[PDB]
């Protein structure tokens, strides 16, 4: 049973600022959550930004502006692995923390964005989540399509391969970095074949000389 | 190897009718169909082709009318009563030609295993059992006794078990097992 | 000697047919729709369908046309039932009453004839002269449509032409014209033939035309002005009007089959053709005048329109508005657009209705744990693929509706000191408020003088001392009632922002960041109390008070952002009593203290849509058996609301639900709504004890309507699923999936489109290499079809797709089960399959995969093989009794972890059915019924017991009992077998007998244990004993029980005397629909009493029900064989309409 609002003096709204000026103070709480940078408009508050911000028709062009905005700060993430200051341990090191971070700074933003997550992008098979986009973005420049693949790949074996003879290798570093590379879905298949394609080898030695010796 | 005189329908698998079942009331099975990769052979005057009256050329102990119930033991016999009020009993693919036989004038399949390859089963098209087929349909009941016989034996209109003239051949196949 | 109990608790959802036209009125456009023993009849409007009347058969709509015959002033129905139960009906309104009179009825069922494949055919001539009836092969029957054929009684014509295909009488023409397809050996000829009445046979058609496209489907005759009949076929199109012949083979079609049809204009000018996989065409024929003769059709083309459901029943209505009936999808309003939008897609989707069938399979669950199960089913077919999830549920009376696009919050409040109800409403919108009165019943927007509207509030309500409170983002403000005017403000020292504020009648809790505020409300005044700082952001906080206090809360609940945490901190001071963590990642969004039964909880509620809840005892203040639930995937928001004299939350979501105590312990009743965001209670005087909820569309108030529907929620597959299990652990589903995909040269098949198993998280396929040894089809080059089965592991609370298991090319997976095995103390996803082929009659290859879902991810533990399909398996004592083809084995599972042969059963033609209570097995075969076996414990092997002797082809099978077996076969009835009591012979053993037949019509997919309704079980005598819960091919869902020999007799003569009492809509006989048919026999009915009957027992008028009871009595089970008037029985059927 239909109802109409007498009087409906649709009169509290003139100017307008209220949206770009939140869709300045999420740009900001994003690019300082990235770039290790503290933001001063305290959580809650952005949460509320989005819940009030994120409705349909918006949504849609909020996700992404989100997902742009990692876009660019991971590609801006590679060029330093671009390099050439080749200890294959730095090397590793270098983007394991290049993972342990975007990790809790996508966990952050997911919480800011909690709202949009859980709702737009949540109610779409076609969409990931956050976590699950920054994931599919870490992926397609760094540890995929580089020669940061094979560098990271021929620098994991390496780092097995010599505590399959006599040296440490820090149990934690790979842990982390295979974890990575499984958490990223390309574990059993850019790390997989090798390691065993290159086990089933060094210990097809080891059998003759060994059994000779 | 004839052409014209060689049109019916084949089924499908037994697990792609378990499937187009549950998702329509219809199920399938209520139509002229012989079950894929299986023949028949009877031509008198691989869907069905032409075949040898019989054969002396070889061994071979005849097979015992599957109606008048007796005793080939390397076999399975399956009954069939067109007419339900008594269970059916054999094997499915028994049952299934059982009733494709007798609503055609039709006794006799072979199945060719869906490993290997007109029909010169001898030396070359041999090395592994096969599956034969004789019906008989006397009033409301049907009766099929089915057995292996050797890859390289012919294929007549006759009922026989053969012996093995390609020394290649297996000695006890999936099928044959459980054959008593 | 056996009785058992048959409710439907859904009516069948799939459409098997759908017509147009006056059947209301003669100025109305209806829609008719056949169900399956359904028949909805609608209105168009404009915005939708009005529902004007739903009847329902007694027999399956075979057949269902409309006719408008001079003399008549409207439409006639013509149904015809699946058991030949013909007749004709009218529709008459009086008033308040409307009914579908039998105008005629009768049965042309011929005891002779051989039931043509392609099934019933109905006809009726344009004339409109007589119908016909192409039923068995080679014989047209014919009915005379006399004024006074009220018998039908009608007469068999001969045919030369035994295997027919299509057949539909043609338009204008002096004497009726047959048109038809027929097949013979020289392939499908398509020729006519002339009828008339009184030589009762066939003169000779006008034309005819030996060779005709090789798959001819479809007989499409064109009325009047243009004439003739069009043949679709599956690649090629051809019309004939005697003397006139074209062809067209657009490579559009090339693609699938059509399979319905439907005409958009008056006269052959546009049509409308439905695809075998979803596409919707649109084939016109374009007109042509002569020179000043009369009109010659000129070309004809096919153009697509786009895609719509898989159109089972097609029928345009107005402004190109077509509605869709699926059979295996949901059906569907579309609009046809004139202009092609993006992508270029003729076709719009408009609206769709749920349509649960095929259930393929399904399983009883309580995630809750609340004692309520609900169902989710694998339903649909291919492209339609997806699961529903059929749930109990309570409603809302609406009694208002504004259409208010972005509440963002609303309270209630009470203008003057004076009256006790509420007279007002704010409602919160983004960057504003708005104050609304009620007066009396309407609604118009105010103002208020204390308060705000440029800014958002976040609370409002009448405090104490006469006064109302305004807490928003720039400050809390205090206002007067009748000086009404601001009298007292507090605010952040430092211009910031409340980001969370609580508050009610004495007491006040805001928060800043970390910084908490606590202030008392006094008479003019805000009086700062205390303040505080939490270690991390607040996002919550509920100081409602408790106990037999006085409005003052000795508590303050709260829950805070990085740490997530949940604590409840002592007012006062804001020390600390307890501090609780959970979360993980999600943060409490939401919390709440209260007190529901006399017992105080407390309850937070994350954003992921978890619901936690804690015994919270006020006075140590602390809380202690914590408990949790998931109700969306949004996060929510509680609020306490009262009922009739009771109290309960509220938890507004995507999946709204409402909290509260039925026993001493907690229950959730999802509302039948979809979106609820936020609400409150209404007190107002026009609207007495009501609610007012607001979703992102309309703001409605109404009250609740707490009478048990059935709610059902949808998700989407895109993709066929056969198999459904429930992980107890992994808090996820098991789901056999399966994709179509095409050809591809490249080196082969690609897909159709995204699905559940293309488009997951982690996914893996099979590396086993048991069948590597050879594999080799020669039909893989050029297009076509190739299921691919996957395992999908999904979700319990989300129903995302969590990982994609892939399986062995041309491998099927047909069986699944989570268990436990041997000593073995996981839990696994053990999976059953078989290596399909076509060139082969059935599988000779086929494994028992067991994987596990240890996280994130599956791990193939287990892998044993086999020589055949896996039809079905099933836990058993530990052990894992599954089933090849013609064998049934039992397993062990070892020390080792592997599963070894460990007995056998081949006396079976084939086993597709297994069921495990105690040692025993029941097991049901294709076409040999069910069997009886037995695990003998020492003997190490199988022992058959007993078996039915009569040939079923079973569909599904169930044991209800020790003693009772529950069978569904093809023939689509249900029977129940029993193990003989005559315990004499131990031969008379071997046997045991078919103790109840009954004629169902659904064709069941699958059985099972479990109920809908809320059990509350610890010894409670019911009625009916039992439930089991059966899903059907139309989406038919039901439910068995069993009965006491008592309450049989009664039933079972109470159903009789209703039979005598009410019309039949089509004046069809109860026992004779109930009774047990196949092509073999035709016994009565038995064992079986179909609750649809003793239900429309409250819904006849009272006269008839004494009408009814008229000499009833009734003597065992309770003292009697007195009679008994209706508020007797309306007692029993009342009570026993609660099991479903
Ligand atoms: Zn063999
Ligand atoms: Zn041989």
């Amino acid at each position: 049973k239909k109802l109409v609002i007498k009087n409906f003096r649709d009169r509290p709204r003139l100017p307008d600022n209220y949206t770009q000026d939140t869709w300045r103070k999420l740009h900001e709480a994003v690019r300082a959550v990235q770039s290790s940078t503290s933001i001063r408009y305290n959580l809650e508050e952005l949460y509320q930004a989005v819940e009030n911000l994120c409705s349909h028709k918006v949504s849609p062009m909020l996700y992404k502006q989100l997902r742009q905005a990692c876009e660019d700060h991971v590609q801006a993430q590679i060029l330093p692995f671009r390099e050439d200051s080749l200890d294959s341990v730095l090397f590793l090191k270098k983007i394991n923390t290049c993972w342990q971070d975007h990790c809790r700074q996508m966990i952050m933003i997911r919480s800011i964005f909690l709202f949009l997550d859980r709702t737009y992008v949540l109610q779409n098979s076609t969409l990931p989540s956050i976590w699950d986009m920054g994931l599919e973005l870490f992926r397609t420049h760094i540890i995929s399509d580089k020669m940061v693949q094979s560098k990271t790949i021929d620098g994991i074996l390496l780092l097995i391969e010599r505590e399959r003879s006599g040296e440490a290798v820090d149990r934690s570093l790979l842990r982390s970095l295979l974890g990575m590379l499984s958490d990223l879905q390309v574990y059993k298949d850019s790390f997989e074949l090798k390691f065993l394609e290159e086990t089933n080898c060094l210990y097809a030695a080891e059998g003759q000389r060994l059994m000779q010796e | 190897p004839d052409e014209i005189n060689k049109l019916i329908e084949t089924g499908l698998n037994t697990v792609e009718y378990f499937t187009s079942q549950q998702v329509t009331g219809t199920s399938s099975l209520g139509k002229n169909t012989i079950p894929p990769g299986v023949t028949g052979l009877l031509t008198n005057a691989p869907k069905i082709a032409i075949v040898p009256a019989d054969d002396k050329t070889v061994p071979g102990k005849p097979i015992p009318n599957p109606l008048l119930g007796l005793d080939s033991t390397p076999s399975t016999q399956t009954v069939l009563d067109l007419s339900g009020k008594t269970l059916p009993s054999g094997s499915y693919k028994g049952v299934k030609l059982a009733k494709f036989g007798k609503e055609n004038l039709m006794t006799r399949f072979i199945e060719e295993p869906r490993e290997n390859p007109d029909f010169k089963r001898g030396r070359d098209t041999g090395g592994f059992h096969r599956r034969e087929y004789s019906i008989g349909w006397v009033g409301d009941e049907v009766k099929v006794t089915e057995w292996c016989n050797p890859s390289c034996s012919p294929i007549t209109a006759a009922a026989r078990r053969f012996e093995c003239t390609c020394h290649q051949c297996p000695v006890t196949c999936s099928e044959c097992e459980r054959d008593t | 000697m056996s009785y058992n109990y048959v409710v439907t608790a859904q009516k069948p959802t799939a459409v098997n047919g759908c017509v147009t036209g006056h059947f209301t009125s003669a100025e109305d456009l209806n829609l008719l729709i056949a169900k399956n023993t359904r028949l909805e009849i609608y209105v168009v409007t404009a915005e939708g369908l009005r529902p004007v009347k739903e009847v329902g058969m007694y027999g399956k709509i075979a057949v269902m046309e409309l006719f408008r015959p001079k003399g008549e002033s409207k439409d006639l129905l013509f149904i015809l039932t699946a058991k030949y139960n013909a007749c004709i009906l009218e529709y008459k309104q009086s008033g308040e009453s409307i009914d579908i009179i039998t105008r005629a009825h009768g049965n042309v069922q011929d005891r002779i004839g051989r039931p043509s494949e392609t099934g019933i055919i109905g006809i009726i001539d344009p004339e409109c002269r007589m119908i016909g009836l192409r039923l068995y092969d080679g014989l047209f029957k014919v009915i005379p449509l006399d004024r006074d054929n009220k018998e039908l009684k009608a007469f068999n014509i001969r045919l030369e032409e035994l295997h027919v295909i299509d057949v539909k009488f043609l338009y204008g023409c002096q004497a009726p014209t047959i048109c038809f397809v027929y097949q013979d050996p020289q392939g499908r000829h398509v020729k006519t033939y002339e009828v008339s009445l009184r030589e009762k046979e066939f003169n000779k058609g006008p034309w005819k035309q030996e060779n005709v496209e090789a798959e001819a489907s479809m007989v499409i005759a064109v009325p009047e002005p243009f004439g003739g009949a069009i043949i679709i076929g599956q690649e090629s199109i051809t019309y004939h009007n005697g003397d006139k012949y074209l062809a067209i083979a657009p490579p559009i079609i090339k693609q699938s089959t059509i399979v319905c049809h439907n005409r958009v204009d008056p006269n052959g000018s546009r049509y409308l053709l439905g695809d075998m996989e979803g596409r919707l065409f649109m084939l016109l024929l374009e007109k042509e005048e002569q020179m000043d003769g009369t009109v010659t059709l000129k070309d004809l083309r096919v153009e697509l329109l786009g895609e719509t459901s898989i159109a089972e029943c097609l029928t345009y209505l107005d402004n190109g508005v077509v509605f869709v009936g699926s059979r295996l999808g949901d059906s569907q309003l579309v609009k046809l657009n004139v202009d092609s939008n993006e992508q270029g897609s003729y076709v719009v989707a408009m609206e769709t209705f749920t349509n649960l069938g095929p259930i393929v399979d399904m399983c009883v669950v309580d995630l809750e744990r609340q004692g309520q199960g609900q169902l989710v089913t694998c339903s649909g077919a291919f492209k339609e693929g997806s699961l529903r999830i059929i749930r109990n549920g309570i409603g809302i009376h609406e009694h208002a509706s504004i259409d208010l696009p972005g509440i963002k919050g609303l309270w209630p409040l009470r203008s003057d000191p004076n009256r006790e109800t509420y007279d007002t409403l704010v409602l919160s919108f983004v960057g504003q408020t708005r104050v609304l009165m009620l007066n009396g019943e309407e609604v118009e927007e105010t103002e208020l003088m204390g308060f705000v509207d440029d800014q958002q509030t976040f609370f409002c309500g009448n405090v104490a001392h006469q006064q109302l409170i305004q807490i928003t983002s720039a400050s809390v403000r205090l206002v007067s009632q009748e000086p009404k005017a601001l009298v007292s403000e507090w605010k952040e020292p430092q211009a910031k922002n409340i980001s969370v504020a609580s508050c009610n009648s004495s007491q006040v809790v805001v928060a800043v960041g970390r910084a908490l505020y606590y202030l008392q409300i006094h008479p003019q005044e805000l009086r700062q109390i205390s303040h505080t700082e939490m270690e991390h952001e607040v996002a919550c906080l509920d100081i409602t008070p408790l106990g037999d206090s006085n409005g003052l809360s000795p508590l303050c609940a709260i829950g805070l952002w990085t740490d997530i945490s949940a604590r409840i901190l002592k007012l006062p001071s804001f020390e600390l009593l307890h501090k609780e963590m959970l979360g993980g990642e999600i943060i409490p969004r939401s919390i709440l203290m209260t007190t529901f039964e006399s017992s105080h909880y407390l309850l937070c509620a994350l954003g992921d849509g978890a619901l936690f809840y804690f015994g919270l005892n006020i006075e140590t203040g602390l809380l202690s058996d914590r408990k949790k639930v998931t109700l969306g995937t949004q996060p929510t928001v509680l609020r306490t609301f009262r009922s009739l004299s009771t109290t309960n939350v509220f938890a507004c979501s995507d999946r709204p639900t409402v909290i509260y105590s039925s026993n001493h312990k907690l229950v959730f009743s999802n509302v039948n709504l979809k979106e609820v965001n936020y609400m409150c209670p209404l007190n107002s005087d026009g609207y007495p004890d009501s609610l007012a909820l607001a979703n992102n569309s309309t703001l409605t108030i109404g009250t609740i309507d707490e009478i048990q529907k059935l709610h059902i929620r949808t998700v989407p597959l895109y993709e066929s699923p056969r198999k459904i299990c429930y992980q107890e652990v992994s808090q996820c589903f098991g789901v056999l999936s399966s994709r179509i995909e095409v050809q591809d040269t490249s080196g082969g098949t690609t897909a159709l489109r995204p699905s559940a198993s293309t488009q997951a998280l982690s996914s893996s396929v099979s590396s086993s290499k048991l069948f590597s040894s050879s594999t080799a089809p020669h039909e893989t080059s050029f297009g076509e079809e190739v299921e691919v089965h996957n395992l999908l592991i999904i979700d319990q609370h989300t129903f995302e797709v969590l990982h994609a298991h892939q399986f062995l090319q041309n491998e099927y997976a047909l069986s699944l089960v989570s268990c436990k095995l041997g000593k073995d103390p996981n839990t696994y996803f053990i999976v059953g399959t078989a290596m399909v082929y076509p060139e082969e009659a059935e599988p000779k290859q086929g494994r028992i995969v067991v994987f596990q879902y240890s996280d994130g991810k599956l791990q193939t533990v287990a892998e044993k093989e086999v020589k055949g399909a896996v039809y079905s398996m099933v836990e058993f004592n530990g052990k894992l009794l599954a089933s090849i083809n013609s064998t049934v084995r039992l397993y062990e599972w070892t020390t080792e972890k592997d599963v070894r042969t460990e007995c056998n059963h081949y006396n079976n033609i084939m086993a597709l059915y297994l069921k495990t209570k105690g040692d025993f097995i029941l097991v049901g075969d294709l076409m040999r019924s069910v069997l009886l076996l037995a695990y003998k414990p020492m003997e190490g092997n199988f022992e058959e017991i007993a078996r039915d002797f009569n040939p079923n082809w079973m569909s599904a099978v169930e044991i209800l009992d020790d003693d009772n077996f529950l069978g569904a076969e093809n023939a689509f009835n249900l029977f129940v077998c029993q193990k003989d009591s005559a315990a004499t012979t131990d031969e008379e053993r071997q046997h045991l007998q078919e103790v109840g037949l009954f004629h169902l019509g659904e064709f069941v997919n699958v059985f099972c244990h479990g109920s809908l309704v809320m059990q509350n079980l610890g010894e409670t005598s019911t009625p009916t004993q039992g439930s089991v819960l059966f899903g059907t091919v139309n989406g038919m869902i039901g439910l068995v029980t069993s009965l006491s020999e008592s309450w049989y007799n009664l039933l079972l003569d109470m159903q009789n005397r209703l039979n005598k009492v009410i019309k039949s809509v089509g004046k069809i006989e109860h026992s004779f629909w109930r009774s047990f048919h196949t092509e073999r026999k035709t016994e009565p009915a038995t064992g079986f009493i179909d609750g649809d009957l003793i239900e429309s027992f409250l819904d006849i008028s009272r006269p008839k029900m004494q009408e009814v009871v008229a000499n009833l009595q009734y003597d065992d089970g309770s003292g009697m064989k007195r009679e008994a008037t209706a508020d007797d029985l309306i007692k029993v059927v009342e009570e026993l309409t609660r099991i479903h």
